[PDB]
């Protein structure tokens, strides 16, 4: 139903934190202590993969990672912080409309099919004291570029990957639709500066990694407010900087962008994830506010993870949990009631990205 | 009358009320000791959160008894 990646060097740091955790030098957070403290494994008889995956499932339907958190042990420590804000999820969905926010959305007369990658963007906001992400890409408060790039480059790459092979096997191109991922809340202070960098960092993997995403198309990249219409060619690669409040009719984030159609290309979109959430994250409670949960509202997304059939509300833009459950819990009814009457987890099949560029076990990366 | 407010933190406010005060003239006084904006406070008493429009001595709020204070998320 859905696929866990990570970079190479997200493997590393997790490595390092099982060993740290086994020889007792460091100690879970809150919520990764209750993951393991519901299974039978002690930290040193459970594989990489089966470690990873409990770190994963501490997640919880709906969090702010930009206000809500404390970055130590009374929820997650910081060395969990800079592995999960790395871990991104994709899926395969129906896309029931085109991604708009509010009441603006177009239904596609015929449901898209089509692709999710949530990514968490740079967390450079706290309600307590610095993130991972912010003493990562921070020097003395004033952001660097490359420190950004890289950051960037280990959380989007494993996904590029993934799709660079599924459009080959589907013998079609990638047309990738991504929002200005890290430009909201994420950004915190750097609310005003903050665009040109996201910018920059999509431009800076696609161009390094050009040679290694031969099936990738056509990249429609849309921050919506705070840039400059323009198209890039990376390669073979046509990239678009399209801001919907900017450029007028601007295609939206769940449709096809212009030069691509569902009989030559498969459609992906990236979705500006949470740290500490599961994917759609405020939609878990019925909120439809982030290209989150926007996105997730406008998909599939809540079938995907909870295996349940939902129904797409057409009037609201809603993918709403089955009918059978609202009408029996009418009142306490939303996707993460759903997930709590039916005890769901967050937690699917997980891959690394390896020195070579191949998807593999993280037990197989591990070991080279 | 004095009442506390226990915070997360376990910190203790003391306030000076009156059993006709509402519970927004408690958020306001909690604003004027602690600087925090009253829509941003939860006060919690007796397992309920207290609504804004009623008094502290609807809820029998009396002299010493403590409010639990709980900040709003906000994303
Ligand atoms: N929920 C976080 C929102 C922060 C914000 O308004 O950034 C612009």
């Amino acid at each position: 139903a859905y696929q866990l990646l990570l970079s190479k060097e997200t493997l590393n740091k997790i490595l390092q934190y099982k060993q740290n955790l086994e020889k007792g030098l460091a100690t879970p957070g809150k919520f990764f202590l209750e993951e393991l403290s519901k299974q039978e494994k002690s930290i040193s008889e459970m594989d990489i993969t089966t470690f990873t995956q409990l770190l994963i499932q501490s997640k919880k339907p709906q969090v702010f990672a930009e206000s809500q958190v404390y970055h130590d042990g009374t929820d997650w420590t910081l060395e969990e912080e800079s592995i999960l804000g790395d871990v991104s999820v994709n899926m395969p969905v129906t896309m029931y409309n085109d991604g708009g926010h509010g009441s603006s959305f177009k239904n596609h007369p015929k449901p898209i099919s089509g692709y999710l990658a949530y990514v968490p963007g740079a967390l450079l906001a706290s309600g307590s004291g610095p993130t991972s992400d912010m003493k990562e890409v921070l020097d003395n408060g004033k952001l660097n570029q490359d420190k950004l790039n890289a950051l960037y480059e280990r959380r989007l790459l494993p996904q590029l990957i993934h799709f660079n092979e599924l459009a080959r096997q589907n013998e079609k191109q990638a047309a990738i639709t991504i929002p200005g991922i890290g430009t909201g809340c994420f950004s915190g202070a750097y609310y005003d500066v903050i665009k040109p960098y996201v910018r920059n960092a999509l431009i800076h993997i696609l161009e390094k990694h050009k040679d290694s995403l031969p099936y990738i198309d056509i990249i429609h990249y849309d921050p919506y407010m705070g840039d400059e219409p323009a198209e890039k060619k990376i390669g073979h690669m046509s990239f678009r900087v399209s801001p919907s409040g900017v450029v007028r009719g601007t295609t939206g984030q769940l449709d096809y962008p212009l030069g691509s159609n569902p009989d030559t290309h498969i459609l992906v979109s990236i979705v500006a994830w949470d740290h500490f959430s599961w994917p759609g994250n405020d939609y878990w409670g019925g909120a439809r506010q982030t290209d989150d949960g926007v996105k997730a509202a406008s998909t599939d997304t809540m079938g995907q993870v909870t295996g349940a059939t939902g129904v797409y509300d057409k009037k609201w833009g809603r993918y709403m949990p089955p009918e059978s459950f609202t009408k029996d819990r009418k009142g306490m009814s939303d996707w993460g009631d759903y997930v709590r009457e039916n005890g769901i987890v967050f937690n699917g099949p997980v891959l690394a990205l390896d020195k070579s560029g191949k998807l593999d076990t993280l037990e197989n990366v591990a070991s080279r | 009358m004095q009442i506390f407010v226990k915070t997360l933190t376990g910190k203790t406010i003391t306030l000076e009320v009156e059993p006709s005060d509402t519970i927004e003239n408690v958020k306001a006084k909690i604003q004027d000791k602690e600087g925090i904006p009253p829509d941003q406070q939860r006060l919690i008493f007796a397992g309920k959160q207290l609504e804004d429009g009623r008094t502290l001595s609807d809820y029998n709020i009396q002299k010493e008894s403590t409010l639990h204070l709980v900040l709003r998320l906000r994303g």
